[PDB]
């Protein structure tokens, strides 16, 4: 995987999220994980292999508060 | 790039990202709690009043979907939001309050039009409509001081100034 590219759709799901687009925000978290997750995969270093999963659970965080913003803007009957 | 400069690229913002979406939330919590009551300019003014702009953004993007939700006294509270958002750095700040400008405009301007060209209870509908007119004009102002010469927004300025217009 590339990590440049990795930071830079971590730097987009986050812009998406702070502007109020949530779902491509989603799109991008999620997409990112998947990139980490295969990232992880191929991390034989213990050190970086703590590291890069201690971002993953951040990111994780984040994730999930916008899944639940999302419920909550969902919840917003017309 | 180096693994440990791509981590620390990721995490520098990420405490940022988690108290800003927690306040906000935390906001749109309280908005909601309000709106259930069905009472929408109520908590419209409640998200004023908060002063969180995101979640003006957010609540606006919603009430844009349901014209049929919006009354008259709405548009008191919304026409001064509009404005604000319509002098914003972003985008979608401004895209937002042009959509509810388009929907204000094509659901009260006959309205507004009709109670103010009437001849000398009621005096309630005309006390709102002779605000919604001054509030419109400020935003005609506004618009026109940023319409004459091409800016940041200038397609979304070209458009509102031919639609406000008259």
């Amino acid at each position: 995987m590339s990590l440049q590219m990795i930071v830079e759709n971590v730097k987009l799901a986050r812009e998406y999220a702070l502007l109020g687009n949530y779902d491509s925000a989603m799109v991008y978290y999620q997409g990112v994980l998947d990139q980490m997750n295969k990232y992880l995969y191929s991390v034989k270093d213990t050190h970086l292999r703590q590291k890069w999963q201690q971002v993953w659970q951040e990111i994780n965080v984040e994730a999930k508060q916008v899944k639940d913003i999302m419920k909550t803007l969902e919840s917003f009957k017309l | 790039l180096v693994d440990e400069d791509a981590m620390s690229q990721i995490r520098k913002g990420h405490d940022t990202m988690f108290v800003v979406l927690t306040s906000r939330h935390k906001n749109l919590d309280t908005v909601r709690a309000v709106w259930t009551t069905g009472d929408i300019k109520t908590s419209v003014d409640s998200a004023v009043a908060i002063n969180d702009l995101s979640v003006v953004v957010d609540l606006l993007n919603i009430v844009n979907q349901k014209a049929s939700l919006w009354k008259l006294d709405l548009c008191t509270t919304v026409l001064p939001q509009i404005e604000k958002l319509l002098q914003s750095k972003y985008e979608s700040y401004v895209q937002t309050g042009c959509t509810s400008l388009k929907l204000i405009l094509q659901r009260f301007l006959p309205l507004i039009t009709d109670i103010l060209a009437a001849p000398p209870s009621r005096e309630e509908r005309l006390h709102k409509c002779r605000l919604c007119f001054k509030q419109l004009k400020s935003i005609s102002g506004l618009v026109k001081s940023k319409s004459g010469l091409s800016g940041r927004h200038g397609s979304a300025f070209r458009e509102l100034h031919l639609l406000m217009a008259s």
